[PDB]
């Protein structure tokens, strides 16, 4: 189950 | 912190350091640029928010790699091994806490009273949650209810300002149902809360779709699909 | 440093932070180790090795980054940044170097010098050649040909040595080799003497592969074709 | 031009 990855602006 | 660097550095070196892959250092920066006091536009609330996802990232795929080892150690037929694999875990445990306690710092002090508008506003609520949510994965403690407590009213807060305030495919309204829901299937044992709040979500953006340019069409699509993603996992 | 922990727990948490990618951790752990003063054995060896390359190789990596930046800056046509793009860049020139002047003090007090096996002594002499080397490619002052020589002499110290106590298809051996190729290839501007190294070291491996197990076997061919890639990216 | 990856032990 994935959150938002978020680590690329 | 950063005290004698000009604001503007300090964002030029977050972004550069975003470009070499440098997320402790792009941390500092940003955290420096917080500390400034000013308010921070949409491109530097994203920067924030890279930063230190980047890090404690890091730190939480870490401590899942040393919570499954030390698991494996106090296991029926285990040969014992001392306390290192305990201590470790404990080490990195400790500094992603650190980590957590700093964002919700930044947030407390004094990012969410400052912000007025519901993009900025929802924004921090939903750090706020997420790093509350971090620190639930790894309690334990006489506390692990109130700290689960702590990123349930944060996320819900956040999801009523977006329910007022933003149409239902504003990608920041989006990214805080996925990352709620989430929190309700990882965290709260409530996966069907969370299959609901999922598709409720994906139905309602999908409605909304036709309003959009093509280029927020796929801003929106993109969420929505991680979305579907949990779903397909999930049921 | 690390005073207080035990050497066997330096080395099973060194362990443990490789297992978390936790690289930084690792080589503080390994330098722990090495800093109790007993002599390292052939796996303690490697672990202090993937360490510090793994470190310094997110240093080289963000230093290359910003110093492509860094050039473009100062190109005809250029919109002034200011001092951002340079003084960052230092920054991590300045943590790489440090880390560079960790490694080769720790082979200086006192790994090299308690080093009697050729094993052992042309691992130490090939990793202070290499941290020569990562100096070399940053350096731009009045020593940049002082550490170019420093480490000239640590690979032919270490050369010297390997061909005449190990088989030429030893991986150290191999490795050795293709390190100081690449030395004379990007740092010393010898790119006839890196491919005469590679073809020379390459064959002579070749015409011994006969003697190995299956398993030096693997050990020796994977190399060899490492030799093979440069060769067939520099002619 | 590569050298010994050597991160992985
Ligand atoms: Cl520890
Ligand atoms: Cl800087």
């Amino acid at each position: 189950a994935g959150s938002i990855p978020g680590r690329r602006s | 912190a950063m005290g004698s660097m000009e604001r503007a550095s300090l964002i030029q070196k977050a972004k550069l350091a975003e470009q070499a892959e440098r997320y402790e250092d792009m941390a500092a920066f940003m955290k420096g640029a917080v500390e400034k006091g000013e308010e921070l536009s949409c491109e530097e609330r994203n920067l924030l928010s890279v930063a230190y996802k980047n890090v404690v990232g890091g730190q939480r795929a870490a401590w899942r790699v040393l919570s499954s080892i030390e698991q494996k150690s106090n296991e029926e037929g285990s040969e014992e091994k001392g306390p290192e694999v305990r201590e470790y875990r404990e080490k990195v445990e400790t500094e992603l806490q650190g980590v957590c306690d700093t964002v919700l710092g930044l947030l407390d002090s004094h990012l969410i009273k400052e912000a007025g508008d519901a993009e900025s506003r929802v924004f921090y609520l939903k750090m706020k949650g997420d790093y509350y949510r971090y620190l639930a994965e790894v309690a334990t403690g006489d506390d692990k209810k109130r700290i689960i407590d702590s990123a349930r009213s944060a996320y819900q807060e956040a999801m009523d300002i977006s329910k007022k305030e933003m149409p239902p495919t504003n990608p920041i309204r989006l990214g805080l149902a996925l990352n709620f829901s989430v929190f309700h299937y990882e965290i709260a044992n409530s996966p069907e809360e969370a299959i609901s709040l999922a598709k409720t979500t994906f139905d309602e953006a999908m409605a909304d779709l036709h309003t959009l340019s093509e280029d927020s069409y796929k801003d929106s699509t993109l969420i929505m699909q991680l979305l579907r993603d949990n779903l397909t996992l999930w049921t």
